[PDB]
C-alpha cells in the first residue's frame, strides 16, 4: 500500500485483504449473453 | 393531494380535475374566503402531480395569465411554484430522475408563456403587487428554459376571450384556374376517401353505414352527381378563397393530375416555406370550426372546446389532424402546378439557429432596454440638473427597469453562469456553450450598464444596490478570452473604454483623497467601480484571461490603476485610512491577473504580452508610452526593493501605525503577484519548455515565497497581542495562496515559536479565570470582563494565526508521517 499510512493508518482502517492467507478471489461482468429464465418480477415481460 | 403522485394510469381523469378546479378558480360571486380555499386546493395538487401531466393546464395558463389582471395573481404564484418545483425537468437535457424529460411542445410553451408575461409587464402601468408577484414568476421561467433552446415553430409574425374569427375567404374572388384546381383536387380527395374505404374493406352498397361497411356515394367522379361533386368541392372553395384573401399569389405552370385512383400526394415533400404555408392554412380550416364552434358555444349559452387555442398551443398529433388535410390540399396545388407564394416575414433569420436561441432573445431584450435606460437616464440627470421635472413621462420604464430588469439579469446569469463561460474546446458545464455572438452581446450588456451607471449612484438611489450587483454577475459571467481574441470592434472598444474609464475615475479619486464633482467621484468609485473592478479582475485572473484581456490600451489602463493606487501610499488622511483594505483588495487582484512583471523590469524583453513587445517602436508613440518600460511609472520599487523593505521592517519589529501602506497594499500586491509569477519562472514544472522556450521574464523562486511568509509571520507575531488589529484577517487570508510553497524549515524557524508564544499566552489567560473563581461574586465581574477581553484578543491571534498553520500541515503532514519529526511532534504538543 502506497498511502496507507499517510491517511487510514493512524484513523484506524485495516486493508481489506489484511489476515487473508490468500489472495481475494474476484469476479467481473462477463459481456456474453446468456439465456436465463425471465424473473417472475420483471418491469416488462410477463410469461403466463 | 400527496396521494396523486404516480397517477399516471387515470390521466384524463386527473386532468380533467385540474381543468375544473382552474374554471372554479376563475369564478365569479365566489367569496374571497371560497376562492382562497379554491387556490389552495389548486396548488396542494400541482404540487405533487407529475410535471409531465400539467402539460394541459400550462397550455391554458399560457392564454389566460399574459392578459395580467386581477385573476392572474394566483397563476403566477402557482407557475412560480410549478417552475421553481420542476426546473430540472426542463433545463437538464437528462431531465428530471424518475420523471422523465420535457418535451418540444412543453419548451415552446413555456418560451410563449415568458415572452408574454415579459411583453404584457414592460407596457403594463406600474403596480407594486403585480411587479412584485409576476418578477418571481419571469425568473424561475427563465431559469427553467434551456439557454440555447431553439423553438422548432419559431417565427417572426407573432400575431395575437379566444378569438375563432378566420379570414374573407367567401368575400374574396377566386381565378378559375384556381376553380379548376378545386375540380382536381375534388377528384384527389373524393379518390383518396375511396382508397381508404378500400383500406376498410368499403365497398359500393346502399349507404354509408360503417357496420355494413358500404358506401353510397362510391362512383367515378362523372356519376358522382354534380351536387354532390359541388359538395365535395366546397371545402376546397373556401380554403383556396382564404388563400387568395390572405394575398397569396396562386401562380399555375403545369397542369392538374368504383375504383379509387387518388393521383398519389406524397411523391414531393413540402418545403420549409410550403411547411409553414400548410400549417397556417390548418390554423385557418381550425378557426373555421372554432367559428362553427363558436356559434354552437352562443347557442349553448356557453361552454368551452378543448381544441379551442391556438395552432401553436396544440400539440404535435392534435396539429397533425388538420395538418393532414392542410397539407395535402397544398402537395396537390404544387402537382397542379399552383405555385402558390406566401412572402413570408421570418426568413429573415434563415438558418441563424444562435439567433433562434432562448438566451439570444432574452440578450437582445435586455440590450435594447439598456438603450432606453440610456434615454430615460439621460432625461432624468437633465431635469435634475436644471427644470425640475416630477411627472417623469419615462416613470413606468424606470420602475420597470429597476423592479424587474434586475432582479431578472441577476438570477439569470447568477444560473446559468457556466453556459456562457463554456468553449467548444472545454465545455465545463453540464452540457451546451454559449456562441460567439452571445459572448459579445453579454459583453456589451456588462459595458453598457457599467457606463450607465457611471456617476450616477445617486440617480438610482435605492436601486444603486442592485445595479452594482448585476454588475458583479455579469463581470464573473464574461468571457473576456473569446471576446477579445475574435469580437466586434464595437464590442472591443466597449470594454476598452470600460477599462480606460475606470482608469481615470480612479486616477481622479486618488488625487482628490491626496487633495459636486469630488463626492460624486468618491461615492461611485467607493461603492460601484472598486468592488465591481476587483470581481472583474478576480474573474479573470481566475480564468486565466489576463494574458489575452490585458492588452496594449487595456494593459496602458490597468498600469495607470494599478500605480496611481500604489502611489496613494505617502498620504496619512484619515479617508486613505477608511479606504486602503479595498485599495488594496484591487491592488491584490489586478496583481494576480497583469499579464507583465511590473516588479521586474529588467527581464520585460522576454515578455510575449508586453505593450512594449506587441507595439513596434513607431508605435507607442502615437500613444504616451514612454521610451523604456521602466518609465510606465516609476514610484513602484521592484520586487529585490520590495523584498528587502519588508523583512527590514519586520525584522526592526514595526507595528501597523508604523507600517499601514506596507501591510495593506504592498503585502496584499505581493502574495497575488509571487504565487502567479512562480509559475512562469524558472523552477516551474517545464512541460513546455522542449519548444525551445525563451527564458523566462520573472525571476521569482520558492525563495522569495519562503521569505515573504517568514516575513507575515514575523510581522503578526510583532502586533501579536495588541489591543485592535482588523487587519490580521484581511492579511491572513491574502497570505494563504503563498503557503503551499513554504519549505520545510519555516516549521522550526517561525511557526514553532509563534505557536509557543501563543500557548503560554493561553494558559496566563486560563491561570487568570482559574484565580476568578476563587476571588468573590463582586470583584469577578471586573476580572471576568478582564479576562474575557484577554481571550478575545488571543482568540484573535488564533484566528489570524491558525489558518496559515493548517495550510502549512496540509502539504507537510504526508512527509512528517513518512518520516517521523520530532519538531512536528512538539507541534503537536503545543
Amino acid at each position: 500500500l502506497r498511502f496507507f499510512a499517510i491517511c487510514g493508518l493512524q484513523e484506524g482502517f485495516e486493508p481489506f485483504a489484511i489476515n487473508m492467507q490468500r489472495p481475494v478471489t474476484t469476479w467481473f461482468s462477463k459481456s456474453l449473453p446468456q439465456f436465463e429464465p425471465v424473473p417472475l418480477e420483471h418491469p416488462h415481460y410477463e410469461v403466463a | 393531494a400527496p396521494l396523486f403522485a404516480g397517477t399516471e394510469h387515470r390521466a384524463i381523469m386527473v386532468d380533467s380535475m385540474l381543468h375544473t378546479v382552474y374554471r372554479l378558480s376563475r369564478g365569479r360571486s365566489l367569496t374571497k374566503a371560497q376562492r382562497d380555499v379554491i387556490e389552495d386546493c389548486l396548488m396542494a395538487l400541482c404540487r405533487y402531480i407529475r410535471p409531465s401531466m400539467l402539460q394541459h393546464l400550462l397550455r391554458r395558463l399560457v392564454f389566460d395569465v399574459p392578459i395580467l389582471n386581477e385573476f392572474a395573481k394566483m397563476p403566477l404564484k402557482l407557475l412560480t411554484n410549478h417552475y421553481e418545483r420542476c426546473w430540472k425537468y426542463y433545463c437538464l437535457p437528462t431531465g428530471w430522475a424518475n420523471f422523465g424529460v420535457t418535451s418540444e411542445e412543453e419548451l415552446h410553451l413555456t418560451r410563449k408563456l415568458f415572452w408574454g408575461i415579459f411583453d404584457s409587464l414592460a407596457h403594463k402601468k406600474y403596480d407594486q403587487e403585480l411587479y412584485r408577484i409576476a418578477m418571481p414568476c419571469l425568473c424561475a421561467i427563465a431559469g427553467a428554459l434551456p439557454p440555447d433552446y431553439v423553438d422548432a415553430s419559431y417565427s417572426s409574425k407573432t400575431e395575437k376571450n379566444f378569438d375563432p374569427r378566420p379570414v374573407e375567404t367567401l368575400n374574396v374572388i377566386i381565378p378559375e384556374k384556381l376553380d379548376s384546381f378545386i375540380n382536381k383536387f375534388a377528384e384527389y380527395t373524393h379518390e383518396k376517401w375511396a382508397f381508404d374505404k378500400i383500406q376498410n374493406n368499403w365497398s359500393y352498397g346502399e349507404n354509408i353505414d360503417e357496420e355494413l361497411k358500404t358506401h353510397p356515394m362510391l362512383r367515378p367522379y362523372k356519376t358522382f352527381s354534380e351536387k354532390d361533386k359541388e359538395i365535395y368541392r366546397w371545402p376546397i372553395k373556401e380554403s383556396l378563397k382564404a388563400m387568395i384573401a390572405w394575398e397569396w399569389t396562386v401562380e399555375k405552370a403545369r397542369e392538374g393530375e368504383y375504383n379509387p385512383q387518388p393521383p398519389d400526394l406524397s411523391v414531393v415533400t413540402l418545403s420549409r416555406e410550403l411547411q409553414a404555408m400548410a400549417e397556417q392554412l390548418a390554423e385557418n380550416y381550425h378557426n373555421t370550426w372554432g367559428r362553427k364552434k363558436k356559434q354552437e358555444l352562443e347557442a349553448k349559452g356557453g361552454g368551452s372546446h378543448p381544441l379551442l387555442v391556438p395552432y401553436d398551443t396544440l400539440t404535435a398529433k392534435e396539429k397533425a389532424r388538420d395538418r393532414e388535410k392542410a397539407q395535402e390540399l397544398l402537395k396537390f396545388l404544387q402537382m397542379n402546378g399552383y405555385a402558390v407564394t406566401r412572402g413570408l416575414k421570418d426568413m429573415e433569420l434563415d438558418t441563424s439557429s444562435i439567433e433562434k436561441r432562448f438566451a439570444f432573445g432574452f440578450l437582445q431584450q435586455l440590450l435594447r432596454w439598456m438603450d432606453i435606460s440610456q434615454e430615460f437616464i439621460a432625461h432624468l440627470e437633465a431635469v435634475v440638473s436644471s427644470g425640475r421635472v416630477e411627472k417623469s413621462p419615462h416613470e413606468q420604464e424606470i420602475k420597470f427597469f429597476a423592479k424587474i430588469l434586475l432582479p431578472l439579469i441577476n438570477q439569470y446569469f447568477t444560473n446559468h453562469c457556466l453556459y456562457f463561460l463554456s468553449t467548444p474546446a472545454k465545455v465545463l458545464g453540464s452540457g451546451g456553450h454559449a456562441s460567439n455572438k452571445e459572448k459579445e452581446m453579454i459583453t456589451s450588456l456588462f459595458c453598457k450598464l457599467a457606463a450607465l451607471v457611471r456617476h450616477r449612484v445617486s440617480l438610482f438611489g435605492t436601486d444603486a444596490p442592485a445595479v452594482v450587483n448585476c454588475l458583479h454577475i455579469l463581470a464573473r459571467s464574461l468571457d473576456a478570452r473569446t471576446v477579445m481574441k475574435s469580437g466586434p470592434e464595437i464590442v472591443k472598444a466597449g470594454l476598452r473604454s470600460f477599462f480606460e474609464s475606470a482608469s481615470e475615475d480612479i486616477e481622479k479619486m486618488v488625487e482628490n483623497l491626496r487633495l459636486k464633482g469630488v463626492g460624486q467621484n468618491l461615492t461611485y468609485t467607493t461603492v460601484a467601480l472598486l468592488p465591481v473592478l476587483t470581481t472583474l479582475f478576480q474573474h479573470i485572473a481566475q480564468h486565466q484571461f489576463g494574458d489575452d484581456v490585458i492588452l496594449d490600451d487595456v494593459q496602458v489602463s490597468c498600469y495607470r490603476t494599478l500605480c496611481s493606487i500604489y502611489s496613494l501610499g505617502t498620504t496619512r488622511n484619515p479617508y486613505v485610512e477608511k479606504l486602503r483594505p479595498a485599495l488594496g483588495e484591487c491592488l491584490a487582484r489586478l496583481a494576480a491577473a497583469m499579464p507583465v512583471a511590473f516588479l521586474e523590469p529588467e527581464l520585460n524583453e522576454y515578455n510575449a504580452c508586453s505593450v512594449y513587445t506587441t507595439k513596434s517602436p513607431r508605435e507607442r508613440a502615437i500613444l504616451g508610452l514612454p521610451n523604456s518600460v521602466e518609465e510606465m511609472c516609476p514610484d513602484i520599487p521592484v520586487l529585490e526593493r520590495l523584498m528587502a523593505e519588508i523583512g527590514g521592517l519586520a525584522e526592526s519589529g514595526a507595528r501597523y501605525t508604523e507600517m499601514p501602506h506596507v501591510i495593506e497594499i504592498t503585502l496584499p500586491m505581493l502574495c497575488s503577484y509571487l504565487p502567479r509569477w512562480w509559475e512562469r519562472g524558472p523552477e516551474a514544472p517545464p512541460p513546455a519548455l522542449p519548444a525551445g522556450a525563451p527564458p523566462p521574464c520573472t525571476a521569482v523562486t520558492s525563495d522569495h515565497l519562503n521569505s515573504l511568509l517568514g516575513n507575515i509571520l514575523r510581522i503578526i507575531v510583532n502586533n501579536l497581542g495588541i489591543d485592535e488589529a482588523s487587519w490580521m484577517k484581511r492579511l491572513a487570508v491574502f497570505a494563504q495562496p503563498i503557503v503551499s510553497r513554504a519549505r520545510p524549515e519555516l516549521l522550526r524557524s517561525h511557526f514553532i515559536p509563534t505557536i509557543g508564544r501563543l500557548r503560554k499566552r493561553a494558559g496566563k489567560v486560563v491561570a487568570e479565570e482559574e484565580q476568578l473563581r476563587l476571588e468573590a461574586k463582586a470583584e469577578a465581574e471586573e476580572g471576568e470582563l478582564l479576562v474575557r477581553d484577554e481571550f478575545s484578543v488571543l482568540c484573535r491571534d488564533l484566528y489570524a494565526l491558525y489558518p496559515l498553520l493548517i495550510r502549512y500541515v496540509d502539504n507537510n503532514r504526508a512527509h512528517w508521517l513518512t518520516e517521523p519529526n520530532p519538531n512536528a511532534e512538539e507541534l503537536f504538543r503545543m
